[PDB]
């Protein structure tokens, strides 16, 4: 309700509420790729807490689609699947910290 | 008679003529003070960016006796 | 060296004549002419200088 | 540069070596070692590796244990 | 009244400076322990034997022979080739 | 001479299963450091799994 | 400037001086072979390139692009939110990466952005 | 009266160069190849011979051009490999975050720069005996000793290392960076093995551009440290 | 003063050793000037590049 | 010093602008008649006037860059110049020394360290349940 | 003898040069306001809950991060298949009874 | 033990047994070790310089034994490389528009595995040793060979 409730919380809400407008933290930019994978990986993390079949996640998706062309998408979501997607590996079985 | 050791003597000045060398008053001889107090206060943002890490994070909440305009105030 | 004002004369630890320092020299009788008295001591001295009663 | 007068105010000869009789302390011999061919390459040579140890280092205070006592939102135990 | 015959340079010195020692080891002796400065040959801190009672030489599992696992359920290949079954020239016992 | 010297010897076992590994972590990622002469010959062992000659060779003691 | 070899030049004292210049112009130079000879071709020099006017035009020209330059690219490491020096959110998945979207808002409004931008109906 | 010059007139080897430079281009075979750089090495030597023989002439200026265009070469040395650290930074975002085993920080870094250290202590040895007109056999056999040690460890690690080029331009640029410097140490090698005593001593250009390309190689081993494995 | 071969006695110790040391010493001495030194003459002078530029060019008269 | 400079560091033919201060000045002196009194009217002009070797001092300092390069001792340099001409050679063993005794030392005790816990003494532990060293320079994280 | 640099031209530009990079730095980071905390962890808040409850041994230890999601892919898919975590205990506590 | 010499003297009579000792605290010693035609030109030598270089040369020669025993460890950890888990297919790894041949143009040996995949091309070879054609190396176990650092 609150007139600056959409930064409040997270600055993820402000896209959620406006789809198409740039997010506060890829504006500065011309390039979106960034915000794609970050909206992905954002995606990839609701379905390991609620499943796929929520609407949370089911719109995480929409928003990853806002942002990601569907030739990467359709890509990076086989990677998921297989369980190839390196942002998607569980943080316990990452290797970022080994050997260095 | 009575001699100097060679490698103990001072070193031999530039000649003077009309094509003479000074660095008297470059002044670039050696490192002064002040490239010391550089290092010094590279050091100390160091020690203090990881001591205190909220500092970049102040508290806006300000009391200063005397009011805003005084010069105590301003530090 | 130091034969003339230029050259350090009177200057002191750069005369010849002149000492750096002038600290009085030991003696080992008193002006009396009683025998300088010794002591040795074998505890740290007292705080305030204060004197013990005889 | 600027004409100078060389800095070495130590002893400039020991004496024939006999035996390593009559010689200084080997402390005071390394000292003047240094100071006849020059504390300049020394500061010089150790400033780099000082300057790097000293601060991977002092993360063992300023980056470990003084961040085992710095997240205000940890002292707090759930439950409590 | 009494000690002072034990009093001494030597007797002061080795006083000061060996006390000052003695503290000093006392008193950082278990900091080394801590942070694993101590030799390992002279004692094994609780946290270095936690860590070795982890250890073990028997596993002999996960041989795979291919370089990258491409996710699936079949997973990377497990078994030898055949042609290169045989193929190693070993010594003679 | 390092080269042919190297190219003669079997390959070393670069890599392993994903999942085992992190299964047993510890004594795979710091076998090597607490005891290295066990270390070499346990994957002695497992380079003669992997290539079918253990029954060819005798493994020496450690 | 003087004709007269007699006739010393004047020197402030500094890293960038008559003096310091002096010192420097005949290292690698095989014509300065004595002081006459020496200080001769010195002066030809600097009478040519110092004392002409116009060439201190190009002097600031160099320094104003250079200080441009050097601030650009300063301010992108300081501030730009993409540039990343330090590793610790590089080490972390995207919408982990807190303290480097810290830079984002504060780097979106520029101060020439505000002041400039209320000008487009200048050319709409 | 001479003139300040002894004009070259006619030369061959540029032709002979040339057409090598063409052979690996134009090749049917891998082996051509390798017995074409053998002829580029023969006729690189016989033009080294050109400049020793110009000693001759007894130009005064022959020692400061040659020096110059070390200076030059090395830049473009230095220049080249900013082009490397370059391509590296440029993907530094897309960096730390992989499925892919990067590289200790311990073991490679320490060894390799106390290794090269040595080697710049040998090449400071030599310099110093240059400047005071004597010579030490062992120093060379020790620039052996440290040249084969770089080459054992460096054959290790990349037939050791689980990561491969296509794996990430990560991988690609460490490689890379790594290969680029160990192709100048091959250079230095290339350098190195003829050295010897001359007496007409600091007249030759030789043995200052050796102290030079030494230092420099060993100098860019430090940034690349810095980059890649600190 | 007695003066002994080069490299042959130390001049650390009035006492000039052991049998195991006198024979170390004087067998590097010897290995290393009359040995080791065999190799890096034999570099220097029959396999010098500067020698080898040389090679066929007349005398300078 | 190592790199070559015709006017300072000229060692390959050994050429000096001016003569050794050692030198009288009625034997020799640096080449410098900037301050010659003005000529009379009467004199002549009998040789060229041109720079060159018709000058005394010019002459002698051919004569003497020629002559100098036999001498039947050396020139014993003070100690600064013997120290600035191995400046870089000394700076390095001492670099060598420092890498041995002060790098060397620490570093192994990290890897020891981080044997026993899993990251160096200078990290920060983590509690995010990733496994592996992590980051060495922390003050780069 | 004469000089073309600073006398100390080496140790002044590099530590002088590093030195004005960490102040401008600081300098930097105060106008903007930045957290200067440094965090080692992931902000997965589901993730470092669960591994809380790990530490706090309401999970059993060295349970694999996929064996507490609610979507799996196929290759975790196939662990799960192989995975026995009441094994894996008891094999440790073998090597510690070993050990001591 | 000879009793003829102090303890210090003995210590140092045996770190002067290659005579490194004598050459440094002896002019004449250090110059007739000098093969004579560099002999020639030892009387210009300041003893600031001879001893100059007796110091960079003994410290350089000290630390060689250290970057042995460094760069042999470094050796032996490479020739018990501990295993690594084997890589998951990422979404932009182990990409390939055409095999890999630029080693052998014309052979194109081991079109499939990569320049210094040491695995791949050890069962490439048996592929063509299969196929009657011969190939070396990958073949004597590691223990059993000599420079291998893999032994206990
Ligand atoms: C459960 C936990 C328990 C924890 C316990 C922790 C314990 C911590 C203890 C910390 C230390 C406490 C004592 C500190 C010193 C006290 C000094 C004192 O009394 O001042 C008098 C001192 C002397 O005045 P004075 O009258 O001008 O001088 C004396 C005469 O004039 C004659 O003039 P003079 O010039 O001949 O004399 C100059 C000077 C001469 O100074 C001395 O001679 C110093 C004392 C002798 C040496 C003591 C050892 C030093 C070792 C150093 C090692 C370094 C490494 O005079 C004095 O110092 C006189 C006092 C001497 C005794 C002071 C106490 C010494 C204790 C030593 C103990 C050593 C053994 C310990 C064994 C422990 C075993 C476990 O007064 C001042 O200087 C004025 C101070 C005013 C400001 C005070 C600010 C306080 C804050
Ligand atoms: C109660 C106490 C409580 C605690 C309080 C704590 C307070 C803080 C403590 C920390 C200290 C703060 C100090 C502040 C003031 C400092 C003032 C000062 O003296 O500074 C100047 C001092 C030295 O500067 P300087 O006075 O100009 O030097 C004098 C020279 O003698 C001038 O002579 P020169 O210039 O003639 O020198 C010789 C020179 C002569 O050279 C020449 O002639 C010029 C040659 C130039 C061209 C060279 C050609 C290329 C090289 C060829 C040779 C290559 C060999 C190596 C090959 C390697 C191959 C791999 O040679 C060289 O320098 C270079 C050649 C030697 C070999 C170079 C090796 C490579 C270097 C480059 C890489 C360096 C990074 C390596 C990283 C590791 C490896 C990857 O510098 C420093 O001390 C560094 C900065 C210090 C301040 C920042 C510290 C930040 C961190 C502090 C943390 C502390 C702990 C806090 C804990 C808190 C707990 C709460
Ligand atoms: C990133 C990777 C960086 C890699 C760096 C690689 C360095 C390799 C060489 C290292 C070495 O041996 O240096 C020690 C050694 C020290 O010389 P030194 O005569 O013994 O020094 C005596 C004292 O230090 C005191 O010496 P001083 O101050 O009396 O002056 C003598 C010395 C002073 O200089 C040095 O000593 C150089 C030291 C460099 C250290 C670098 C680290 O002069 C030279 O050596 C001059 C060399 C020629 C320089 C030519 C520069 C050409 C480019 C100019 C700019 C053109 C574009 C302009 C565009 C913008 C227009 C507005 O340096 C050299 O002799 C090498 C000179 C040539 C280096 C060329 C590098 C590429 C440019
Ligand atoms: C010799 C003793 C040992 C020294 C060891 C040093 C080891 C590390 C050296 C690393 C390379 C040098 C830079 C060190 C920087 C240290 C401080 C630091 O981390 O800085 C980070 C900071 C940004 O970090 P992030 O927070 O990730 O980004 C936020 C959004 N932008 O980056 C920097 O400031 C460093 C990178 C730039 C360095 C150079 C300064 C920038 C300007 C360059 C200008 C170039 C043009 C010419 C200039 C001429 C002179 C005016
Ligand atoms: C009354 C005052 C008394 C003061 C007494 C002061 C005593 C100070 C003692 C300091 C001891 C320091 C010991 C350091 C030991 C380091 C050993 C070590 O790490 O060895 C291995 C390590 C390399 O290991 P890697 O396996 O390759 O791993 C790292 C690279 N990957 O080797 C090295 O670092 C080589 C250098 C060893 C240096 C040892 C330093 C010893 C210093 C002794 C000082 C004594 C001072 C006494 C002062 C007395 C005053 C009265
Ligand atoms: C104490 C030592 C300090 C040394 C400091 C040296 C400073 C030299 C700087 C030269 C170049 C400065 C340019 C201005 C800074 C801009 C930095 C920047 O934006 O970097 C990232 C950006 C790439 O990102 P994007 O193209 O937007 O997207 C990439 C997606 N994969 O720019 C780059 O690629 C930077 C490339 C230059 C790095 C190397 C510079 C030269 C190094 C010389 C070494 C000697
Ligand atoms: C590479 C080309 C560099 C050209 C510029 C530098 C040339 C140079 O200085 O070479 C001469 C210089 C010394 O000759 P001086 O007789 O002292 O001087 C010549 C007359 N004053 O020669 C050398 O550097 C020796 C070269 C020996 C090794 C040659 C290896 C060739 C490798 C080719 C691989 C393809
Ligand atoms: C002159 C330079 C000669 C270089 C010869 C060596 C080339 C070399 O080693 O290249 C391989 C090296 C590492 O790649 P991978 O084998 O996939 O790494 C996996 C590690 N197990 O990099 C390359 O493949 C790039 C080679 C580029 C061409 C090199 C020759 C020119
Ligand atoms: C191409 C990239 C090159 C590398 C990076 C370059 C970075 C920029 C250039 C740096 C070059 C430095 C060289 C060393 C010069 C040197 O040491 O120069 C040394 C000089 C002193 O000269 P002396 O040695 O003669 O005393 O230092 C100074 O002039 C400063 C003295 C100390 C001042 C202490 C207080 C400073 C306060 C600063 C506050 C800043 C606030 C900022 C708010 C936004």
């Amino acid at each position: 309700e609150s007139a600056d409730a959409l930064f409040v919380g997270t600055l993820d809400r402000l896209t959620a509420e406006h789809p198409h407008t740039d997010d506060p933290r890829f504006a500065f930019q011309s390039n979106q790729w960034n915000n794609c994978e970050l909206r992905f990986t954002q995606f990839c993390r609701c379905t390991r807490e609620l499943g796929e079949d929520d609407p949370r996640c089911k719109y995480q998706y929409y928003r990853a689609q806002t942002v990601c062309h569907e030739f990467l998408l359709e890509d990076w979501m086989e990677h998921r699947h297989r369980g190839t997607c390196d942002l998607d590996i569980m943080p316990d079985r990452q290797v970022i910290h080994m050997r260095g | 008679y009575k001699t100097e050791n060679p490698l103990y003597k001072d070193d031999e000045p530039f000649a003077k003529t009309c094509h003479t060398f000074d660095y008297t008053r470059e002044g670039t001889e050696k490192n002064g003070l002040g490239y010391y107090c550089l290092m010094g206060l590279w050091a100390s943002i160091f020690i203090w960016d990881s001591l205190y890490t909220g500092a970049t994070m102040p508290t806006g909440v300000h009391r200063y006796v005397w009011g805003p305009y005084f010069p105590t105030a301003w530090f | 060296k130091a034969s003339t004002l230029a050259t350090g004369k009177g200057i002191p630890g750069i005369d010849p004549k002149l000492p750096t320092h002038t600290p009085p020299a030991s003696y080992d009788v008193l002006s009396s002419g009683k025998a300088r008295p010794v002591q040795v001591a074998k505890w740290p001295p007292m705080p305030g200088g204060v004197p013990l009663p005889k | 540069h600027i004409p100078h007068p060389v800095k070495y105010v130590g002893p400039r000869r020991y004496g024939r070596y006999v035996y390593g009789m009559n010689r200084p302390p080997v402390l005071r011999q390394v000292k003047d070692w240094i100071d006849w061919t020059g504390w300049n390459s020394v500061f010089g040579g150790f400033s780099f590796q000082v300057a790097f140890g000293l601060m991977i280092v002092s993360g063992v205070y300023l980056n470990n244990y003084r961040a085992t006592h710095t997240l205000y939102y940890t002292n707090k135990p759930d439950n409590q | 009244g009494s000690i002072e015959q034990f009093i001494n340079l030597r007797t002061a010195r080795m006083f000061i400076y060996g006390g000052v020692s003695a503290v000093f080891l006392y008193k950082a002796t278990p900091v080394m322990y801590r942070w694993e400065m101590l030799p390992t040959f002279l004692v094994k801190t609780e946290a270095y034997k936690a860590r070795e009672a982890m250890i073990a030489f028997d596993n002999m599992k996960g041989i795979v022979y291919g370089p990258y696992d491409k996710g699936g359920l079949e997973g990377p290949p497990t078994k030898i080739p055949e042609t290169s079954v045989g193929m190693m020239k070993v010594d003679p016992m | 001479w390092i080269y042919v010297n190297e190219r003669q010897r079997e390959p070393q076992e670069n890599v392993m299963d994903h999942e085992e590994f992190f299964r047993d972590f510890d004594s795979i990622y710091l076998g090597q450091v607490f005891d290295h002469h066990r270390f070499a010959e346990w994957l002695a062992r497992r380079r003669a799994v992997k290539w079918g000659y253990a029954d060819q060779i005798h493994i020496p003691p450690v | 400037p003087p004709t007269r070899l007699s006739t010393p030049l004047y020197s402030e004292g500094g890293a960038f001086t008559v003096n310091w210049w002096r010192n420097r112009y005949g290292l690698y130079s095989r014509r300065q072979t004595d002081p006459m000879l020496a200080e001769f071709l010195f002066r030809q020099q600097v009478k040519e390139w110092f004392y002409d006017v116009p060439s201190y035009n190009y002097a600031a020209l160099v320094g104003l692009a250079l200080g441009i330059l050097v601030a650009v690219i300063w301010r992108h490491f300081l501030f730009n939110p993409d540039v990343y020096v330090r590793r610790q959110e590089l080490r972390k998945m995207w919408p982990d990466r807190h303290r480097q979207f810290a830079y984002a808002v504060p780097y979106l409004n520029p101060q020439l952005k505000n002041l400039l931008l209320p000008y487009k109906n200048s050319f709409i | 009266f001479e003139l300040n010059i002894n004009i070259i007139n006619y030369n061959y080897l540029g032709i002979i160069i040339t057409v090598i430079i063409s052979i690996y281009i134009y090749n049917n075979s891998n082996i051509i190849s390798v017995y074409n750089s053998n002829l580029l090495l023969i006729n690189i030597n016989i033009w080294m011979k050109y400049n020793i023989l110009d000693m001759l002439n007894l130009n005064v200026l022959d020692y400061k051009i040659l020096l110059w265009i070390v200076v030059i070469i090395i830049s473009n040395e230095i220049l080249l490999f900013v082009s490397f650290y370059w391509i590296y930074y440029h993907n530094y975002i897309n960096y730390y975050h992989v499925n892919i085993l990067i590289l200790n920080s311990y073991n490679i870094v320490y060894n390799n720069i106390i290794l090269l250290t040595l080697l710049s202590t040998i090449v400071n040895i030599k310099f110093y005996n240059y400047i005071l007109s004597y010579y030490k056999y062992i120093l060379s056999y020790l620039i052996y000793y440290n040249n084969y040690m770089f080459n054992n460890k460096i054959i290790l690690e990349y037939k050791n290392n689980s990561n491969y080029t296509n794996d990430s331009v990560y991988m690609t640029s460490y490689f890379y960076i790594i290969l680029l410097h160990y192709i100048h140490i091959y250079d230095s090698i290339i350098l190195i093995v003829v050295y010897n005593y001359v007496n007409y001593k600091n007249i030759n250009n030789y043995y200052i551009n050796i102290n030079i390309y030494y230092h420099l190689i060993e100098v860019l081993y430090i940034v690349i440290s810095i980059l890649l494995y600190l | 003063v007695t003066r002994y071969p080069s490299g042959t006695r130390t001049i650390m110790s009035p006492y000039p050793g052991g049998p195991v040391y006198q024979w170390l010493r004087i067998n590097y001495n010897y290995f290393k000037r009359y040995q080791w030194r065999r190799v890096g003459r034999w570099q220097m002078r029959s396999w010098c590049y500067w020698k080898a530029a040389f090679y066929g060019v007349p005398e300078w008269n | 010093k190592h790199f070559f400079t015709d006017g300072a560091n000229d060692y390959v033919t050994g050429w000096e602008n001016t003569p050794p201060l050692k030198f009288p000045a009625s034997v020799m002196k640096p080449c410098d008649y900037s301050m010659t009194k003005p000529i009379p009217k009467h004199w002549k002009l009998r040789g060229s006037g041109i720079h060159g070797p018709e000058n005394t001092d010019l002459m002698k300092l051919v004569l003497w860059n020629r002559l100098k390069q036999k001498r039947p001792q050396r020139e014993v340099p003070n100690i600064n110049y013997l120290k600035d001409s191995i400046r870089l050679e000394l700076s390095v063993n001492w670099w060598l020394m420092s890498c041995i005794f002060l790098w060397g030392p620490w570093l192994h005790w990290g890897q020891e360290y981080q044997k026993v816990h899993e990251q160096p003494p200078w990290a920060m532990k983590r509690i995010d349940g990733l496994r592996g060293e992590g980051y060495f320079t922390w003050f780069l994280e | 003898g004469r000089r073309l640099l600073h006398g100390n031209y080496f140790t002044r530009y590099l530590f002088g040069s590093l030195a004005v990079i960490w102040i401008a730095e600081y300098a930097a980071a105060c106008q903007y306001g930045i957290p200067r905390h440094r965090n080692p962890n992931w902000m997965w808040s589901w993730w470092l809950e669960k591994q809380n409850q790990i530490k706090n041994g309401e999970i059993p230890a060295n349970t694999p991060g996929y064996a507490m999601v609610k979507w799996n892919n196929e290759a975790e898919q196939r662990w799960l298949k192989t995975l026995n975590v009441e094994a894996m205990n008891e094999e440790f506590a073998r090597r510690r009874e070993a050990y001591y | 033990i000879s009793t003829s010499e102090t303890l210090n003297q003995k210590i140092l009579r045996w770190l002067d047994v290659t005579g490194m000792l004598t050459r440094w605290h002896s002019r004449r010693e250090f110059i007739l070790d000098m093969d004579p035609y560099f002999r020639k030109n030892s009387g210009m030598w300041t003893e600031w310089e001879r001893k100059t270089l007796l110091f960079l040369f003994y410290c350089c020669t000290l630390a060689t034994p250290y970057s042995a025993y460094l760069d042999l460890q470094e050796l032996k950890h490479q020739g018990t490389k501990p295993p690594r888990p084997v890589s998951l297919e990422s979404r932009f790894m182990n990409q390939r528009r055409y095999d890999f041949t630029w080693m052998h143009p014309q052979d194109k040996f081991c079109s499939e595995c990569r320049p210094v995949e040491l695995e791949c091309k050890k069962m490439c070879f048996d592929r063509y040793r299969s196929m009657d054609y011969r190939m070396y190396g990958f073949q004597r176990p590691r223990i059993q060979t000599y420079y291998s650092f893999s032994t206990c």
